[PDB]
């Protein structure tokens, strides 16, 4: 429950987008976080690092994201 | 008429530098 | 100075740009542009300047 | 006025070398 919340949380904050949850959620935020983030959000999938990328992509199915197609082609 | 016009190319953009 | 900076950096924006319509991901933001110590540093002018010069260029073309 | 000042600074300092620059190639 407590993480689910944390999600939904992470979710809402990012509009719709669940792949930049996704994104936050597994690379904290802050620390490492932010600047994966930032990345994210200039699309500059190549700053991400590989294990947020990796994630983000094994969600890809399941999370509705804006940036779904461009992870696709990157 | 006697002519058979040439069909398109796809236009790119070129710079020579 | 600004003359010649400009030239470079233009140029260079140019080739950001070229790459960007073949296809491949290029940010295009006057920040990341890759200085070439002839360029000097990026405002945030040079990218409408681009844009102007290149619309004028291509209504001046043949 | 702050805005102006910042601008201000980097402008004179920037003239400055491009001035002592064009100078030297003359």
């Amino acid at each position: 429950n407590a993480a689910a919340k944390q999600l939904a949380g992470l979710v809402g904050k990012f509009d719709g987008d669940e792949l930049k949850a996704a994104l936050a959620y597994n690379q904290g935020e802050g620390r490492l976080g932010n600047p994966q983030l930032e990345a994210y959000s200039k699309g500059d999938f190549a700053s991400i690092s590989e294990e947020g990328r990796n994630y983000m992509r094994n969600l890809l199915d399941v999370a509705k994201s804006p940036m779904a197609g461009q992870l696709e082609t990157f | 008429f006697g002519g058979s016009s040439d069909e398109t190319d796809t236009e790119g953009t070129e710079v020579s530098g | 100075d600004d003359s010649m900076k400009s030239m470079n950096k233009l140029d260079v924006i140019d080739k950001q740009f070229q790459k960007r319509i073949n296809g491949e991901w290029v940010s295009t933001d006057f920040k990341d542009m890759p200085v070439n110590e002839n360029t000097g540093e990026f405002k945030h002018s040079d990218m409408v300047n681009y844009a102007n010069k290149k619309l004028a260029e291509i209504d001046s073309m043949d | 006025e702050l805005l102006s000042k910042v601008w201000s600074e980097n402008q004179k300092k920037l003239e400055e070398k491009a001035r002592e620059k064009a100078l030297a190639d003359v």
